[PDB]
């Protein structure tokens, strides 16, 4: 039902300065916390209306954690360009997924911790949150280097505590937009495309969160290849947008019907020409 | 180790020719993360296109949506062009109204 | 808030 | 944020000891133990980052995070371990708070005592004499001297270790002639001393 | 392990001192701290490879903390005051913060407002008790290092040209000479325990070795007694069968 995320990004850039780390944290599917080393002065910067309630000690705290992440991987992309004998001419890039998820009960349902290197899977906290999944020989060495450090132990301990006490008290703080379902404005339109056949469209706009479905219907039948659903994408005001397309003979566009299901609809919606 | 960028060019709002909007070109799916996006009426490069905050997918694949205050004004062109290491030559996508 | 354990991979 | 734990802890050698630690603070991810000499280098002897107990040979240190409570236990106690020990705390990121310390103080067994008071001499007799107290029971406490004239020092531990002996020791000197072995200790003594001249 | 230079030092009010610290090869993560007399190590400055992440706990500006090339530390408190009087411990750990930390043997600094009231000590061995040898079969031998000023000594027993730890006992802790002075001197006593045919062997040789902690050769010194340098003050004492 709900969860807390926070996206990692540490990139090297030869010849163009120092190693760039960008941390973005989530609750759901909104942006709350961003931070970016390029900045002259780099600190944690509020992404929601919910977070700006946090007092100074907080934000410092935030900053303190990130600038010490900054230096931590601008060390571990040194680390992984030594252990695949990379050139140092190249651009490498780390990225890390960490985070809990809630139920609808609002209990720990799963903890999960994921760290990649040129978009492939690098290392993993396994299901156990004890123990790690290394991909290859490189990952490895890094792994060793966690276990000594007792990352897995302290890391489990965040995942079923603070983690979850701070996204209970992120939720209690932003209820009236986190808590609270936009349903999508749901319209279909004119279109044609040749004198025997034509096309008609389903629009799904300003809806919350972004998991939805919209399904195509013949009397009842669903058509995987002849529907053109383009894939979901941000309206740009923390809402989005999704819409489907089907390829149909003229005078035939009566008896094609939309389905939209999101939670936002108490039960699914259906809408014609 | 390299993916090519999904691009889809919209409106925030319906179009009718004498309301405004919020231009946006969604660029997905792609590493690494140095892209090159740009918004374009007739082939011309618009001015203040701001950009939302670097993050990534499951499958590590990066994503961000580039915006500007536009008005669909007189129904002329309109288009993105996308510029990454995968691609051969810049990728415009023009804008369609219907979708 | 964030893992408060940054180690170096 | 701080932490607490006691000031000093006394066991008998080959007894087992706890030290207590109880920390205050707003965030928790890891309770450790230092054992430091004095003037020494403070040595790492184990970490709890979940509940439970870590084991490191004849040492052991238990965690209850809801009771914000941890323990340091000892087994089969040795000279070497009168140190002071350390309880830390780690709350996230890198800054770690450090107790006041419990200075751990380990009795010796003297199977066979055999107190006595022992004259010294120097190479050059031209600076003052020296009275050694010696065989004494770790049951015995030494006192300090009413003249101002007269320094003792505090009774320890010397161990032979090839005859696998153990006997505490007390060093009395003063430059003065009054000064002499009978009149040399203020303190509760052993009433069958020996005092040869 | 992780090394520290000087181990003691004394210095005047005013001058700048330089505190050394070499962590262990490969470590990331290095950390000063301050360790008051009855309490523990307490948070100073951070070290991830050259970058200080934080000095917080620094108690002024005059406290000044490098590590340039990532690996060796350095400490420097500028103007230094008689609240600096401390032991400066630095310790590191092979990957960040939350780990297992290794800590050096930290430098004793005392700052005095002059040097006119440091000492040398003078060392003497006291041969053992025939009664001793007659009584317990055992011959113990006392060492004492006495008017020395500050407490930066160093006692170490050496038999036969080799240093010896068995049977050994140097006080914790040295007394003050004159207990109500303000600037009072110290002393330090010592035993060495040996079987009675060990002592009573001629061929045997005993010394007791003060190694003192004081002035270097840039202190200033203008007394007409000699410098109270850092020295090695000795006592020797041979086998004697009587």
């Amino acid at each position: 039902s709900h969860s807390m995320r926070y996206f990692y990004t540490a990139m090297s850039r030869p010849g163009r300065g120092e190693p760039r780390f960008i941390a973005v944290g989530y609750v759901d599917d909104t942006q709350f916390v961003r931070f970016d080393s390029d900045a002259a002065s780099p600190r944690t910067e509020p992404r929601a209306p919910w977070i700006e309630q946090e007092g100074p000690e907080y934000w410092d705290r935030n900053t303190q954690i990130f600038k010490t992440n900054t230096q931590t991987y601008r060390e571990s992309l040194r680390n992984l360009r030594g252990y695949y004998n990379q050139s140092e001419a190249g651009s490498h890039i780390i990225q890390r997924m960490y985070g809990c998820d809630l139920g609808p009960d609002g209990r720990l349902l799963r903890g999960h911790d994921q760290s990649a290197y040129d978009g492939k899977d690098y290392i993993a906290l396994n299901e156990d949150l004890s123990s790690w999944t290394a991909a290859d020989t490189a990952a490895q060495i890094t792994q060793r280097k966690w276990e000594a450090a007792r990352v897995a132990e302290q890391l489990r301990a965040y995942l079923e505590g603070l983690c979850v006490e701070w996204l209970r008290r992120y939720l209690e703080n932003g209820k009236e937009t986190l808590q609270r379902a936009d349903p999508p404005k749901t319209h279909v339109t004119h279109h044609p495309v040749s004198d025997h056949e034509a096309t008609l469209r389903c629009w799904a706009l300003g809806f919350y969160p972004a998991e939805i479905t919209l399904t195509w219907q013949r009397d009842g039948e669903d058509q995987t290849q002849d529907t053109e659903l383009v894939e979901t994408r941000p309206a740009g005001d923390r809402t989005f947008q999704k819409w489907a397309a089907v390829v149909v003979p003229s005078g035939e566009e009566q008896r094609y019907t939309c389905h939209v299901q999101h939670e936002g609809l108490p039960k699914p919606l259906t809408l014609r020409w | 180790i390299q993916r090519t960028p999904k691009i889809q060019v919209y409106s925030r709002h319906p179009a009718e020719n004498g309301k405004s909007n919020f231009l946006n070109c969604y660029v997905s799916g792609f590493h690494p993360s140095d892209i090159e996006v740009d918004l374009l009426k007739n082939g011309e490069r618009i001015e203040k296109v701001e950009h939302s905050d670097l993050s990534f997918s499951k499958d590590w694949s990066f994503y961000l949506l580039y915006y500007t205050e536009f008005t669909p004004t007189e129904k002329d062109e309109y288009a993105c062009r996308v510029n990454h290491v995968t691609l051969s030559q810049p990728k415009i996508v023009k804008w369609d109204r219907d979708m | 808030l964030p893992f408060e354990k940054s180690t170096i991979m | 944020q701080s932490l607490e734990q006691p000031s000093e802890v006394t066991a008998v050698e080959g007894a087992i000891v706890q030290i207590n630690c109880t920390y205050q603070t707003s965030g928790f991810y890891g309770l450790s133990w230092y054992q430091q000499h004095d003037g020494g280098a403070p040595t790492f002897l184990s970490y709890n980052a979940l509940d439970g107990l870590e084991e490191t040979g004849r040492f052991s240190s238990f965690l209850s995070r809801s009771d914000s409570y941890g323990y340091l236990l000892l087994q089969e106690l040795q000279m070497k371990d009168s140190a002071s020990y350390f309880c830390a705390v780690d709350t996230g990121g890198f800054k770690t708070i450090f107790g006041a310390g419990t200075r751990l103080f380990v009795k010796a067994n003297i199977q066979n005592p055999d107190p006595a008071v022992y004259q010294l001499r120097d190479s050059k007799s031209s600076d003052k004499s020296v009275c050694l107290f010696t065989d004494f029971d770790s049951q015995t406490n030494v006192s300090q001297s009413k003249d101002s004239d007269v320094y003792i020092t505090d009774k320890c531990v010397l161990d032979m270790r090839s005859m696998d002996f153990k006997s505490n020791s007390a060093v009395a000197w003063s430059n003065k002639s009054d000064f002499a072995c009978a009149n040399a200790f203020n303190n509760s003594i052993i009433p069958e001393d020996t005092f040869f001249p | 392990g992780v090394s520290q230079s000087p181990r003691y030092k004394v210095a005047k009010r005013g001058q700048d001192v330089a505190l050394r610290c070499d962590p262990i090869s490969g470590h990331v993560s290095l950390f000063w701290y301050q360790q008051a007399l009855g309490q523990g190590p307490e948070f100073l400055t951070y070290f991830q490879n050259e970058a200080q992440l934080d000095k917080s706990g620094l108690p002024s500006d005059r406290f000044f903390a490098e590590r340039p090339e990532g690996s060796v530390s350095t400490l420097k408190i500028q103007r230094t005051q008689q609240e600096d009087s401390a032991v400066y411990l630095c310790a590191s750990s092979p990957t960040g913060g939350q780990e297992t930390q290794y800590f050096g043997p930290g430098t004793r600094l005392l700052v005095l407002e002059d040097l006119k009231n440091v000492f040398p000590p003078e060392v003497a061995v006291f041969e053992p008790s025939e009664a001793e040898i007659s009584h317990t079969q055992k011959a113990t031998l006392v060492c004492l290092a006495t008017g020395f000023y500050p407490d930066h000594v160093e006692l170490s027993w050496w038999v036969n040209g080799k240093e010896v730890h068995s049977g050994v006992c140097t006080d914790p802790q040295p007394l003050k000479e004159q207990p109500a002075l303000n600037d009072s001197r110290y002393a330090l006593s010592s035993r060495l325990r040996v079987s009675a045919t060990f002592w009573q062997n001629p061929r045997n040789h005993f010394r007791c070795q003060v190694q003192f902690y004081g002035l270097s050769e840039n202190d200033e010194w203008t007394q007409d007694r000699a410098k109270p340098v850092t020295q090695i003050v000795s006592a020797e004492a041979w086998g004697r069968a009587d």
